[PDB]
């Protein structure tokens, strides 16, 4: 291994810093989507909660993620956020 | 290439190499019999056995333009419920191999359109006319179809596992979810949505399937 | 190769479909949900009464036939109904009976004056079935409202020398009972109309008159089959013998032969100077008349000058 | 009846639109419209006078028969093409560009100078680009006339027309939303100084700025370009003004056509992630590495927007799936001397599985060649292929005694082959090889090799044996960027494959051979293609001993020298004399034997060489008489064929009254024509080669006929 060539596996929505910083409390469902774009990955079971994960992995050099977790409430109104930069 | 006998011999005619079945020399008699006579007390009963005779002579896409035809036509015929069924039955037709089925290949994988016309096309019989004699063979095919294409899709989230797509396959599993709750396909998939959850490092996520999962551990 | 009676009534492929697991629903943990369900492949619960599998007959059924007459016709479970061309009076009813003892079929009922009857078992011959049925009916002539109609009604099937209930078959019997009546009635209205048409002989008078097309036809003042059925003769009389004909279709074809002057004058009303190529001729329905349209083995159509030399008799060749 | 220019096919087409179709009723009031209607076609092609008149017969029970009398003219030519107003250029060079021509060479007997409003309108738009990239920003059309001869066949084209001035790009103002690319966009409008304006420079840059955006999500941007003309310097100022959009992510990745390929066989070539953030470039990959696969008649892609989604696309890949096999198949003895058949079973993809599966032998009265093959290209997700092979070959002449020439082979194989980049890969494995002669006819070379082996044969009697068990590591590197897998109009392929004898071996050598295969597209449809195909190979001993004369290159056939028969081109056979093992009433005995002469007799038949070299120039052009629509099915070329096989160890001091076979000097030569079809049964190729260039014993074959890719 580290000789097969593998290409990028790009997994997730692209996020930025000027974007993560566009988004704070209070913030309705519409315009959390409108500053950073519809989510690829929500909470199917009982929970208003949105994933924004950023995977890239260029092939034999790591893989780095940022998942960005938004908590809302029934009435949408964002509740929570949770920025991860890095993985564990 | 076909004599111009009265109508009741070619008719006869007909309904002999049917009975027979010739499939090919019926198919003709029957054509000339109804573009000579487009309009007269044979049209029904011919259009029907020429799409029954297409259906057996594996001249598929013939069946469906003659079973269009019928339905818009006749749109309140007293056995357009057999139409419906015999659409149905080209549409799963198309969807088989013979070659492929005689090594034994599970044709899951392949393309899932005509599947998923024929479950369209089972569903609307059966909700439309419950008590048709077509209806049991219709349900027996709706829940082999959603079999497979629910394994269709298990086939895409387990190739995306092995490539390490996670987010593909989590929203694939979901998909399952959502359209085919039901299936011993989801079942199968489930797990792998965990995977993907632990992979992505969402916990809460991963626990949220394992409790999933034990709820229902067959 | 190797092939057997049964592939005819079953469809085509396997009884795979029938071991398909069957579905199961998920349970939910407590504290949370499941994803809500798209009902876009929801299966209806229905009930597994019917036959499944090569059980099925997937032949198309029968419907009665308006032979006889146009008027509607329709089965409805297990009896048949045809009206009739007005109602005939009371001459219908006669016409049914001869027309059942055309097939020997044994009666053991009468009801002349009431309209109705009984037939004793019917045995019959169908290369599909393995299994030959058979079963009894009952054929009555009843008024449904400004028309006389025939109504029958079948009363069991038998195959195997056992009883049947399958709708399939009873619908398929009555269908082929009714059937049978109107396609002997229809063969006796069909001849007598034949009978009437062969003796009503016609004028054989020709002309040059145009259409909405704009150009001549060699018109005969008859009927489409009579003058199609004489045209070959003609044809032949001047020469142009057919070699490819379509009744259903109007076209034909013919080919040229070397016809001197006093072959010419013999028969054919003169040379029209057609003398290269295959030809191709079209004929008309009008009850009465008959347009003849030629069109030249370039693919124009001729002329009025080109025609009106064979215009001039056109009429003992025929 | 009476068309002879417009087919029944695309008239039937025609009264479809109409409603006049059969079964259906006949609507009359339309009738002067559908006339009218084809009358108009007849006209736009230039078929003035041409008249289409309508013919309805009544058939019984209340039908009819539509017959349309078509009565064509002669087509009318173009006489002249006049641009009125064209002062910086002249009327000849602007016309020379157009489709339609006011006059054709004699030479020239494939154009015409037949009339069609879509080729005027055509031509039109290509003097206005040819005005507007010589910098004139100004030209317009002022007007166009067609006239036409009182006798309607002499139609006339007149264009008025305004050049204006020369203009010159003064700088490109880039300018909106750029979504940060703002440093990548500047080096796509980048203009030389004094540099004059070009209209199609200015649509490059405005679709090399759609592309670089797509690059990276933004599928959906807006790029125009509003030039500001000014006329007191005569200098343009371009504005591109650019709105990214918003970036797009892929939801689902559909595959439509796949009847018989598996799902993952089409997913695993995708460049392009399911769940993650468009791009433009790795669709395409997708796309093109579908095609290099050859599993697919066509690939086609349509990215559809998600309903009610700002954010999502959908990327369907729409195949039709090809034939992938060949199923060679022959008898030849029938009923003499026994019974003999054929088999040739090569699949590419086995029961849509991916996996190549090829199957072939032949058995006879003397031979029992068999062989299987089976590879899986994906035996890991990365693209790690993993290979098998498996022969038996034996020779025994079926007479069960000596002097027969005995030679039994049989051996393994096994590959790992895995990609290094986009388009190369490497490949590596093990071989096993057991070979067993008997019962040889004395010859220089085989003699000289065996020698080399330390073996001493006689020269006069054929009683001897030698046994060989060789395990030998192979290698291979194969560079694929063709355009297709199948029928490739571009790109090329270079394939290099080896061999070396690990110690322990009973005899030690290497080989190496080198394929090429480069389609350069002349025409811009890809209709017009030039082939350079090359092969070449050497090989030799590693010790004191020599390369197996069983592994030499044979060259002249289909597949490398089109005119000269199978293995026929290279060193030939030099017999020793017998004097014994011979059979005086076969006359089936060379010269050098006991029945004939005593001396080194040269004879005729190839014995192959240790180095190869052949190439070949080949002209694609397409089928003289083909429908387009089975276009793709057949192909015809043109053929120029050259070819050389020489022994380098063959020793001229000695011998040398005999030909010297280590020149490579001799190097044969041939041209003709080949055609090929994808039949049911696979390839099928058909060629007439004339070998214009032979040397003595080279067998000529003019016609050929194979089964299967040649190569």
């Amino acid at each position: 291994e580290r000789v097969v060539y593998r290409p990028d596996i790009n997994q997730g929505n692209y996020l930025t810093a000027n974007d993560v910083s566009k988004i704070r409390v209070g913030m309705t469902q519409q315009q959390v989507a409108y500053a950073l774009g519809t989510p690829l990955m929500s909470d199917p079971f009982g929970t208003n909660t949105w994933f924004y994960v950023f995977r890239q992995q260029p092939g034999h050099e790591g893989v780095t993620q940022q998942t960005l977790t938004l908590t809302f409430n029934s009435s949408g109104v964002l509740t929570n956020i949770d920025n991860k930069p890095a993985l564990s | 290439e076909v004599p111009d006998n009265p109508p009741n011999e070619i008719y006869a005619t007909a309904q002999q190499k049917l009975q027979d079945g010739n499939w090919r020399q019926a198919i003709t008699q029957l054509e000339a019999l109804d573009n000579r006579y487009p309009f007269g007390p044979y049209s029904q009963q011919v259009q029907l056995d020429l799409i029954y005779a297409y259906y057996k002579n594996a001249d598929l896409p013939l069946a469906q333009a003659a079973i269009d035809r019928f339905i818009r036509l006749n749109p309140t015929h007293p056995n357009i419920d057999y139409v419906m069924y015999m659409r149905g039955l080209t549409n799963m037709a198309l969807d088989d191999s013979a070659l492929q089925g005689f090594f034994g290949v599970d044709r899951s994988d392949r393309d899932p359109q005509h599947a998923r016309a024929a479950f369209s096309d089972f569903s609307k019989l059966v909700r439309g006319y419950p008590n048709s004699q077509y209806t049991t063979d219709a349900t027996k095919r709706l829940v082999f179809l959603k079999d497979r294409l629910a394994k269709y899709e298990y086939s895409v989230a387990e190739y995306y596992t092995e490539r390490g797509a996670w987010v593909a396959v989590v929203n694939r599993v979901e998909g399952m979810l959502r359209d085919y709750p039901d299936t011993q396909a989801t079942r199968d998939a489930l797990p792998l949505m965990e995977n993907a959850y632990r992979q992505m490092q969402m916990n809460a996520q991963a626990e949220k399937v394992a409790k999933i999962i034990a709820a229902n551990s067959s | 190769c190797s092939s057997d009676s049964r592939y005819k009534r079953q469809v085509s492929g396997d009884e795979a479909y029938l071991e398909a697991a069957p579905l199961a629903e998920l349970h939910a943990p407590a504290g949370m949900i499941l994803p809500v369900t798209s009902g876009d492949y929801a299966i209806p619960v229905t009930n597994g009464s019917g036959a499944v599998g090569k059980a099925l007959d997937i032949r198309p059924p029968a419907q009665p036939l308006a032979l006889v007459s146009g008027a509607r016709t329709q089965f409805t479970g297990d009896t048949a109904s045809l009206l009739v061309e007005n109602g005939r009076g009371n001459t219908l009813w006669p016409q049914v009976v001869s027309v059942l003892q055309a097939k020997n079929y044994t009666i053991t009922q009468r009801d002349d004056a009431g309209q109705t009857l009984t037939t004793d078992w019917v045995q019959w011959n169908r290369l599909d079935e393995d299994e030959q049925y058979r079963g009894r009916y009952q054929i009555s002539v009843k008024p449904q409202g400004y028309q006389q109609a025939v109504t029958v009604k079948l009363l069991n099937l038998e195959q195997a020398g056992k009883p049947v209930a399958d709708a399939a078959s009873m619908q398929r019997y009555s269908t082929e009972m009714m059937n049978v009546i109107s396609a002997g009635l229809d063969k006796s209205a069909t001849d007598a109309a034949n009978a009437a048409q062969n003796r009503a002989s016609t004028t054989m008078d020709v002309q040059s008159a145009a259409d909405d097309t704009g150009l001549p036809m060699l018109v005969v003042r008859g009927p489409f089959n009579v003058v199609w059925q004489r045209l070959p003769a003609a044809l032949e009389k001047v020469g142009m013998k057919v070699t490819d004909s379509t009744r259903s279709q109007g076209n034909m074809a013919v080919t040229y032969k070397p016809l001197s002057d006093s072959d010419w004058q013999e028969l054919g009303a003169s040379d029209p100077g057609l003398a290269s190529g295959d030809y191709k001729l079209q004929v008309g329905d009008l009850d009465n008349r008959s347009s003849l349209q030629f069109i030249d083995p370039k693919g124009h159509t001729l002329t009025q000058s080109q025609n009106d030399a064979l215009v001039a008799v056109f009429q003992a060749a025929f | 009846s009476g068309n002879k220019s417009v087919k029944d096919d695309m008239l039937k087409q025609n009264l479809e639109a109409s409603g006049v179709r059969v079964g259906e009723s006949l609507d009359r009031t339309t009738i002067a419209d559908i006339e009218k209607g084809l009358e108009d076609f007849y006209y736009s092609v230039g078929k003035y006078s041409a008249s289409v008149k309508a013919v309805v017969t009544p058939l019984p029970r209340n039908r009819v028969d539509l017959k349309l009398v078509f009565q064509e003219g002669v087509s009318a030519e173009i006489q002249q093409i006049n641009i009125v107003g064209n002062h910086a250029f002249t009327t000849d060079e602007l016309i020379s560009h157009f489709q339609l021509r006011d006059e054709v060479p004699w030479w020239n007997v494939v154009g015409d100078r037949k009339y069609q409003k879509q080729k005027l309108a055509g031509d039109l738009e290509t003097l206005r680009s040819y005005y507007l990239d010589r910098g004139y920003a100004r030209f317009n059309i002022d007007s166009t006339q067609v006239s036409l001869t009182p006798d309607k066949k002499g139609i006339y084209v007149t264009v008025n027309i305004t050049e204006g001035d020369q203009y010159k790009l003064s700088g490109v103002e880039v300018s909106g939303n750029l979504a940060g690319h703002s440093a990548e966009i500047e080096q796509l409008t980048k203009i030389e100084p004094g540099e004059l304006y070009n209209g199609t420079k200015v649509t490059k840059m405005e679709d090399d700025i759609k592309k670089l955006l797509g690059r990276y999500g933004y599928a959906y941007p807006r790029v125009q370009s509003m030039p500001e003309i000014n006329d007191a310097d005569k200098t343009v100022k371009l504005r591109v003004n650019v709105d990214a959009g918003n970036r797009f992510y892929v939801r689902k990745i559909r595959f439509e056509g796949n009847d018989t390929s598996k799902d993952a066989v089409l997913r695993r070539e995708m460049r392009q992630m399911e769940g993650a953030w468009l791009g433009s470039d790795l669709v395409d990959q997708g796309k093109e590495r579908l095609n290099r696969l050859g599993f697919f008649e066509t690939v086609d892609t349509d990215t559809q927007r998600v309903p009610g989604s700002p954010d999502q696309v959908d990327v369907v890949y729409k195949v039709k799936e090809r034939n992938t096999g060949s199923f060679n198949f022959g008898i030849g003895y029938g009923t003499e001397s026994g019974v003999s058949f054929q088999a040739g079973v090569q699949q590419d993809n086995w029961l849509g599985t991916g996996y190549a599966v090829g199957i072939n032998g032949t058995k006879n009265d003397y031979q029992t060649y068999a062989e299987l093959s089976v590879t899986n290209p994906y035996f890991t997700v990365d693209g790690v292929s993993l290979g098998g092979r498996l022969f038996y070959n034996d020779f025994q002449a079926d007479d069960a005694d000596l002097s027969d020439y005995t030679n039994k082979s049989y051996g393994t194989d096994v590959t790992l082959g895995f990609p290094i980049n986009e388009y190369n890969s490497l490949r590596a494995g093990l071989g096993y090889v057991h070979n067993s002669l008997s019962n040889m006819q004395p010859q220089v070379a085989m003699w000289r090799y065996l020698y080399s082996m330390g073996e001493h044969p006689s020269t006069s009697d054929q009683d001897n044996s030698f046994k060989t068990d060789d395990f030998t590591f192979n290698y291979g590197w194969t560079y694929n960027k063709l355009d297709r897998g199948y029928f490739p109009t571009d790109g090329s392929r270079v394939n290099l494959t080896g061999k070396v004898t690990i110690p322990g071996s009973d005899n030690e050598y290497y080989k190496v051979t080198l394929d090429t295969a480069t389609y350069v597209p002349i025409d811009d449809d890809h209709k017009w293609v030039v082939l350079g195909r090359t092969r070449w190979g050497y090989g030799d001993g590693l010790g004191g001993k020599e390369m197996p004369f069983y592994e030499n290159f044979y060259a002249g056939g289909s597949s490398t020298v089109r005119g000269f028969q199978s293995n026929t081109i290279g060193p030939k056979a030099v017999y020793f004399p017998h004097q014994a093992s011979n059979y005086d009433p076969d006359y089936d005995y060379e010269c050098a034997t006991q029945d004939g002469a005593k001396d080194l007799c040269k004879s005729d038949d190839a014995v192959g060489g240790n180095a190869m070299a052949v190439a070949s120039l080949e002209f694609i052009t397409p089928t003289p008489f083909i429908s387009d629509k089975y276009a793709n099915s057949v192909r015809t070329s043109f053929f120029w064929d050259m070819g050389t096989v020489w022994d380098t160890n063959w020793d001229s001091s000695q011998y040398s009254g005999y030909p010297d076979y280590s020149d490579p000097s001799n190097i044969r030569m041939s041209a003709g024509i080949a055609l090929q079809w994808m039949s049911p049964l696979g390839p099928l190729v058909f060629s007439y080669a004339q070998p214009f260039k032979k040397y003595d014993g080279d067998k000529a074959e003019q016609f050929q006929f194979n089964i299967g890719k040649t190569w």
